[PDB]
């Protein structure tokens, strides 16, 4: 029939006899009013995994099966509420009022039912920006270890958005409760809250609710993928997840592998990973893109979890913590940082004035690994050597203060070809602050052209305007 | 002086290429070791979690 | 007939009891298809492998699709059979998933294609072929400095961006044209955003109509993704069976075959070997590659990529593999930026044919002198890069000069290079690039242009393109 | 503990503080406890459920809008492996964070603090003054970039290098002892009394320490001392 | 003495009754397959299936053969290549043997045993005159992959012609086309009429494996107790470790080193003391093995390599960067020993080169220092030219093997310098003439080496040597 | 049996003197494997000099090797080994070659083998 009794109840697991016709994946029903998830069918034994508090549930107790699989609440009243990965609010200020619901265990958009990610997500870090490209529909792993820069970045990122036709979601996974509020009052403070969801998993919780945490936030947006608007889609760990998903494992008594996680750790990331799209025509071209980070110990780019989320992605960003403490901030190492979607995610002026950049920092690193010291080489040494530290001042930025992808691209323009051999490297980062100013005043006709036609004006004319600068600036 | 200047010169040349062709040897030997002892720390971790497992 | 029912359920395992005795054999497939009774129910179109017989009539099951939505108790039917896939004509074309089902919305293959087996016994020895023979690819590279084998199993290490995706078309195309045999492309752990542009790029370089595609995607559960190869190969069995002709099988990567064989071994329960792989990693390689060979009637050779684990050529799964390796393809991005393609490494390249026996004495002394010459131009390389050309002395420069002409000889003008480019492309057999190279390597084209040599095809082309520059 | 301080951080209203000394020895229990319970191992034999407790033990601890707890803990790295299970689940709870070293305590620099692991929410040019961080992160960069060079002078030698990084080491041994105090706790320790630096004189030497100033004394005098004139007169008892 | 299988799972199966089954039985499932019985738990038996697991399943009738593990054995196997059972591969019939021999026999007791007094002539020069081997020995093939392992073994078969040896080749994890191509090429040589091929290539179930190299022992004893003198080789020792692995970890045996079962020793050890020779009240007869072991990285120190490092009497360790540098056959003097050797030698060989293993090695260290060092003296100088000559010396050819008085003569010439004159390129071609020359004129001196083992009259032969060195033009 | 009294005063200052010279070059050998021995200065060169004879001079000709080498074997009484190692040490034999203090017993063996050399 349709109830059972519990047999073992302990640290978030329990055991059920009884109840014949459950379907894995189901929701089932404690009297406490605890839910649960049906996650192992053996002969005698039901399996259950609690979604709640554990310390009303009693051997003997009655569960009962709701009926339904696994399903997220989701509408337009979501946006600009604090949530539980189950839909219950958590900022107070009364119920969600949703209208429907999704599951959490959606299949991936096929082949056949994709394109090819044509379109770019101007993220207002010049470095990510010129050097990493993210188009609309890829998968990029923020990978690095404790400390460097990471909420930064994808803070950041939701700001830069806010012009642009966006909506964005934060899946908050393990993080002590005080960061997540100190990162909302601050999006209330910037506007941003006013486009965007924040999922809520905090470290007092349950691990299962760890695990579908990030699940939830995939279905949350689908909903308006599948209905023709973009958006983007950010997890704070998948390494707490990862964790979380051993620990119900290693209770359900499954067999252990390489570090106690259980055999599924690929198909449970692949299956969240692949839900990330760029629709066809057809689906009405809506689109999803997915931001996952990862945290690895001494670097060990070599790990198990690591290995695995390196791979499902279509990039990394490797951020390393000698170049933080050696004031490049951010903390991005050129050479680790690889975009396998990169060349059409850019606005056709930005694609001619990357390609040099990324030869030229190359030429450095090689040549400073060794030369630095050496008071004089070869004439040419010497330029590459010069251009090589200008251009690791040009890619230096501060903290919460995005740049809009038109200034952007005039202060490569001038690196590339140039203009900033006369000013030394210490000045380098207010030679660009008096160029934005100088830009704004007088350069209003240059400005124009980029943002209506992506594309770069008359050279006589750029180089007019940036020689005469070059003449105002002492 | 020109044949001590040109012969200092010539000496800190071969000297530095038998000095990096020393370390970059010691580069290889030093890689397999870590390499050895890599493989050898995730087969412990594997012993132990399984010994735990089967007796319990 | 008989049934038997569910009971028991675990993520991709499940357990069926058969109650009558009359039971699965070990790699026999069953399907479970029903219809929902009751509104809280969830329809199913399941269908399993089978791997175990534990005991008391039961036996255990890994899944082929997501196995959410489970009840205890549902029916379920055994096919008699492994896993049969279609053979014949009717493939070519066509992109089919792991069980055989088309993904492409071309319509449905028939009930009347013949289907046969995925898994089978391996060839016998009294079925192979005494001889070795060499596999004229028609690429100057490879031909010359690392030859390819019937029957042999090649490998591709290479960075992303360095012309993969156009070496193998290439070869697909020069194998169909000239010696008349079919390829097929067995994407094993796939991203589903590279089969879209893929099928796209195979479709618009005009080789879709003599290539058949099978993808396992990432997002499958494991046993799904491990048999994508033994799909691929068992439609390149029937090619060389019956039809006779010779056949090229491409795997996309070899190392999650052997990932997804670890993750089958820790759900079944089995305890693991050196560094956490399953405790049967050569029974399972092996089992695959002795398939790919050269039986007297037709061969099938293979061009598979591998992935390096950690950096580390000494863990458990390249050594399993390169035991069975014939020959290594290197690709180099230095080569790619300059201008170079097809781009690949002359000097870390490796081919067990490079021997006198098989390519013959004068094919050899070409070879050898090639990389000996290329390996000296590497070590000036850092003196003319240090200090001026006029520096070297004249022998120096009498090697400086034969290198880059080399260099230059060795990249070619593809066919399905037309869609990046303008002009072509040509097929070179390898006898004429074995009598151009001892010309180059005698110096007897050595009042020409140095560009004249990009992109070109027998050396007889050098001479008329230089006089088009004059 | 934590029920006494709640106690008076709720009902009370007055602000509290809390002193935890070896919370690793509340995660250590329940590993000797976990076979007997019945539980499966995990990692390098520990609980399958360390995050949750160490989770439900920490999510307590915290400044509500009726009252403050200020928590100061001492956290132990189980066998000098910071990569370790156990702490590396606490590093996610803290504010602020000091990783005491034993190469350090081996020199003698005592307090034994890493400069560049430790972390500060509270370094942030608004919540400090640009005067502070400006000194701040370049004593930062003059340290990561003596960790380099050790290599370089460890095997080919110092006199070998340039003059920009001989002033480099010059600069980096000073400031490194002078990162060294005399406690009142050290009174039994090491003889000498102790002292207490006030903020602005702190920002004011390690200024002068950076300027080149100063670099004309002994580099022995650096150590142990408290504010910048000891060291002039400690020197002067030397001789210089 | 029946059961019934209860579990078929990974290529073990357990079976309830086969109530008198001793230990070690071959077992006959209703199917008709074949399997060993390894394990008698109280009320269930458990059995190794010796063929293809995926015909039998729970519910089947296995039935009790009557026999212990036993390998045909008889003449008629010489010719045929065969199963690890005695079965037939090549096609060609029946095998039509006679009797059977256990695959658990114990080795030769001591004071059964002698010691080495009669050569193993490979026509290897490098491993004739540096590394000797002696009928009786156990001489351990290390190295890395494609260094030259089966064309050092094979080039010893083809040798072994013109003695009266039987030779077996026991092809261990091998690909399949590599073993009929040998087969072809021993048949063009005309060697496979005085020898036999065993087979355990690797799409086959673990157990064949591990029993193939107790099949090719167990033949060869037959032969070796009716007093003729036999050679076995095993093409991978280090293959035959990680099926026995396999096997283990599926029986749920505790891990080791590596994730090795203890037994590997155990396992390494019962085949390779089986290796004798036997003492003249046992007829004089003689097995002699040499295994192979491949090792990771090139590197000799690694768990399998030093275990069979210690059951051998000797090792040739091979390495892939002399390979590389034209060096072939590939053999590092320092590392590679013969423990057994200096009995095994001709009289004229130890008096030729026996103080060549040692003075090898000292100048591949004094040329690595030279390379490096800058201005050299005349006693370090004259080390370096006949250094070099030697090394040209042994290079060989692949399958052209020399005869062993042809050998003493031409080491002959290096040791007392008359080698000295010649510009280095030539000497490989200055060994090919010098051969035909013996051949065509100087037949007095190939009649004294092979009837006394000795070497003639030292002024006779100088002689000889300056007379073809006047013949002999250069560049 | 290392001890004052037991091998007497004599015996106990070479043996510990001895050890001493072998660990400092157990650490100068970490930088001799690289840049060689130009970086060593002053009582480096010295310690590495006495420390190679005194490697080789524990090497010694057995009459159970004689069928592996053709050499006659060596017995060194105990008074006699205390004594080599003395000049060795006080640095008596200088001036003799490495190569002539390998595979022999007494002092008095070294300075034959040196002199057919006669390097
Ligand atoms: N671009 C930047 N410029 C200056 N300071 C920065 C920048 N990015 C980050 N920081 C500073 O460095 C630290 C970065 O902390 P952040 O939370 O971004 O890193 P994290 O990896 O999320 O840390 P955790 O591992 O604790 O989650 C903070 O002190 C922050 O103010
Ligand atoms: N003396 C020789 N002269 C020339 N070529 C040789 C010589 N010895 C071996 N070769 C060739 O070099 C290669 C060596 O392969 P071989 O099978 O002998 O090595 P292996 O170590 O057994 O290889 P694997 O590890 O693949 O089993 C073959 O091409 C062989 O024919
Ligand atoms: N043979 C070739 N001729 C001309 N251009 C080529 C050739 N091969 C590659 N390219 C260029 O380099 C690109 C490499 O793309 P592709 O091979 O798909 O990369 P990947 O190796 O990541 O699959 C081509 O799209 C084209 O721009
Ligand atoms: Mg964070
Ligand atoms: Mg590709
Ligand atoms: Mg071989």
């Amino acid at each position: 029939s349709d109830v059972g009794t519990v047999i073992q109840v302990g640290d978030g697991i329990a055991r059920a006899h009884g109840l014949d016709n459950v379907m894995s994946g189901e929701l089932v029903e404690f009297a406490n009013g605890v839910m649960g998830m049906a996650l192992n069918l053996e002969e005698n034994n039901v399996g259950i995994v609690i979604l709640g508090p554990y310390t009303g549930i009693k051997e003997g107790d009655e569960v009962r099966r709701t009926g339904r699989i696994m399903e997220v609440p989701v509408g337009e009243a979501l946006i600009g509420r604090v949530v539980n990965p189950l839909g219950q609010p958590v900022d107070g200020l009364g119920p969600v009022e949703t209208t429907e619901t999704r599951p959490i265990e959606s299949r991936a958009p096929g082949v056949m039912d994709r394109r090819s990610v044509h379109e770019p997500l101007q993220t207002g870090i010049k470095a990510i920006d010129a050097l990493v490209p993210i188009g609309r529909g890829q998968r990029e792993l923020i990978i690095g270890d404790r400390q460097t820069g990471k909420t930064s970045v994808a803070i950041d990122t939701i700001i830069n958005q806010k012009d642009q036709n966006m909506i964005s979601i934060y899946v908050a996974i393990g993080q002590k409760e005080s960061t997540v509020r100190t990162v909302v009052e601050t999006l209330r403070k910037h506007g941003a809250l006013d486009y965007t969801i924040v999922v809520t998993a905090s470290a007092s919780q349950p691990a299962p609710l760890l695990f579908l945490a990030p699940y939830a936030g995939v279905a949350m947006g689908e909903y308006f993928m599948y209905k023709g608007k973009h958006v983007l889609v950010v997890y704070d760990d998948l390494s707490k997840q990862a964790a979380a998903y051993r620990e119900l494992s290693l209770l359900l008594r499954r067999p252990p592998g390489r570090e106690a996680y259980p055999g599924d750790i690929f198909y449970l990331h692949s299956r969240l990973l692949e839900r990330a799209a760029k629709l066809s025509d057809a689906k009405g071209g809506g689109s999803l893109t997915a931001l996952p980070f990862v945290e690895t110990q001494a670097g060990d780019i070599s790990a198990y979890i690591p290995t695995n989320v390196i791979s499902i992605t279509d990039g990394q960003i490797f951020l390393q913590s000698d170049l933080f403490f050696s004031g490049v901030r951010p903390a991005i190492n050129a050479g680790l940082s690889v975009s396998r979607v990169g060349g059409a995610a850019q606005i056709k002026a930005m694609k001619k004035v990357a390609g040099t950049l990324r030869l030229d920092l190359a030429a450095y690193r090689e040549l400073e690994a060794f030369a630095q010291f050496g008071s004089d080489l070869d004439k040419a040494t010497q330029a590459k050597l010069a251009r090589g530290a200008r251009t690791v001042e040009v890619l230096k930025q501060d903290l919460h203060q995005p740049i809009p992808v038109e200034k952007q691209v005039l202060i490569i323009y001038a690196l590339t070809r140039g203009f900033l051999d006369d000013i030394p490297v210490e000045d380098v980062r207010r030679f660009e602050k008096e160029f934005y100013l100088f830009l704004d005043q007088n350069g209003q006709h240059l400005l124009e052209h980029i943002r209506t036609t992506k594309d770069l004006p008359n050279e006589d004319d750029l180089n007019k305007a940036i020689e005469a600068f070059k003449k105002t600036f002492v | 002086l020109l044949d001590a200047k040109a012969s200092e010169h010539a000496a800190r040349m071969t000297a530095m290429k038998n000095a990096t062709d020393n370390a970059n040897e010691l580069i290889r030997t030093l890689t397999l070791s870590y390499n050895r002892a890599r493989q050898a720390a995730i087969t412990q971790e594997i012993t132990e979690i399984v010994a735990g497992a089967n007796a319990l | 007939m008989t049934r038997g029912r569910v009971i028991q359920v675990m993520g991709p395992v499940v357990d069926v009891k058969f109650e009558n005795g009359h039971l699965p054999a070990i790699y026999n497939a069953l399907k479970i298809q029903h219809k929902a009774r009751n509104e809280n129910e969830v329809d199913i179109d399941l269908t399993l492998e089978v791997a175990l017989h534990l005991g008391d009539d039961t036996v255990r099951t890994i899944a082929m699709a997501s196995t959410d939505g489970l009840i205890r108790g549902m029916e379920v039917i055994d096919t008699g059979a492994p896993i049969s896939v279609p053979v014949g004509e009717v493939t070519l074309g066509r992109v089919f998933n792991v069980l055989g089902e088309p993904i492409d919305l071309e319509g449905d293959i028939p009930a009347d294609a013949r289907r046969d087996p995925i898994h089978r016994p391996a060839p016998k020895f009294e079925e192979l072929a005494t001889e070795v023979e060499i596999l004229e690819t028609g690429i100057k590279v490879v031909d010359l400095l690392a030859p390819y084998i019937k029957g042999g199993k090649i490998g591709l290490f290479g960075g992303a961006g360095v012309g993969k995706t156009v070496l193998i078309q290439e070869l697909i195309h020069n194998i169909a044209q000239e010696h008349g045999g079919i390829s097929v492309f067995a994407g094993v752990g796939d991203r589903t955003r590279e089969g879209n542009d893929l099928y796209h790029e195979m479709k618009d370089s005009g080789v879709i109509s003599k290539t058949a595609m099978v993808f396992g995607q990432m997002n499958e559960p494991p046993g799904a993704r491990m048999r994508v190869a033994l799909t691929g190969l068992t439609m390149a069995e029937y090619f060389r069976d019956e039809q006779g002709q010779d056949v090229l099988l491409f795997i996309d990567n070899i190392f999650r075959f052997t990932q997804a064989g670890s993750e089958v071994s820790a759900l079944l329960g089995r305890m693991p070997s050196a560094v956490g792989y399953q405790p049967t990693l050569a029974t399972e390689m092996g089992q695959l590659q002795e398939r790919i060979t050269s039986t007297a009637k037709g061969s099938i050779t293979s061009i598979q990529a591998i992935y390096v684990p950690a950096d580390d050529y000494t863990d458990p799964a390249p050594a399993t593999t390169f035991s069975h390796l014939d020959a290594t393809t290197n690709l180099e991005r230095k080569l790619a930026e300059m201008g170079i393609y097809p781009a690949v490494d002359p000097l870390a390249s490796t081919s067990r044919a490079l021997a006198p026996e098989i390519v013959g004495e004068e094919h050899y002394q070409v070879a050898r002198k090639v990389q000996q010459t290329l390996q000296r131009y590497k070590e000036l390389q850092d003196i003319i890069a240090i200090l001026g050309m006029d520096e070297l002395s004249d022998e120096d420069k009498l090697v400086v000069h034969r290198a880059r002409r080399i260099q230059f000889f060795l990249s070619q003008n593809f066919h399905v290079a037309e869609q990046f480019t303008g002009q072509p492309g040509s097929y070179v057999p390898v006898k004429e690039t074995v009598r151009g190279f001892k010309e180059i390597l005698e110096g007897k084209y050595d009042h020409l242009p140095e560009d004249a040599f990009r992109l070109v095809g027998r050396i007889e082309e050098v001479v008329e393109k230089a006089k088009a520059m004059g | 503990g934590l029920t006494m301080a709640e106690y008076f951080r709720d009902e009370q209203g007055q602000d509290v503080l809390l002193f935890i000394d070896n919370i690793f020895r509340f995660t250590q229990a329940g590993s000797e406890v976990s076979a007997l319970l019945g539980r499966m191992p995990s990692a390098v034999g520990y609980q399958p459920t360390l995050a949750t407790e160490m989770g439900q033990l920490q999510e307590r601890i915290t400044s509500t809008a009726k009252g403050s707890i200020t928590s100061i803990q001492a956290i132990y790295v189980p066998a000098d492996d910071y990569t370790d299970p156990a702490p590396a689940t606490t590093f996610s709870h803290l504010d602020a964070t000091t990783n005491l070293e034993r190469k350090l305590a081996e020199m003698g620099i005592y307090p034994a603090v890493d400069p560049l692991a430790s972390t500060s929410r509270a370094l942030a040019p608004e919540i400090v003054g640009e005067e502070h961080y400006q000194v701040a992160r370049k004593v930062q960069q003059t340290l990561q970039r003596y960790k380099e060079l050790q290599d370089i002078i460890a095997i080919l030698g110092m006199d070998e290098l340039s003059d920009e990084d001989k002033l480099v080491v010059h600069r980096a041994r000073r400031i490194q002892f002078f990162l060294s105090q005399n406690f009142h706790v050290a009174e039994q320790f090491t003889g000498q009394p102790g002292s207490y630096v006030p903020v602005k004189e702190t920002v004011r030497g390690f200024k002068e320490i950076l300027e080149g100033k100063y670099d004309h004394l002994p580099e022995d005098a650096f150590r142990l001392v408290g504010r910048i004139e000891e060291v002039v007169e400690k020197a002067k008892a030397m001789g210089v």
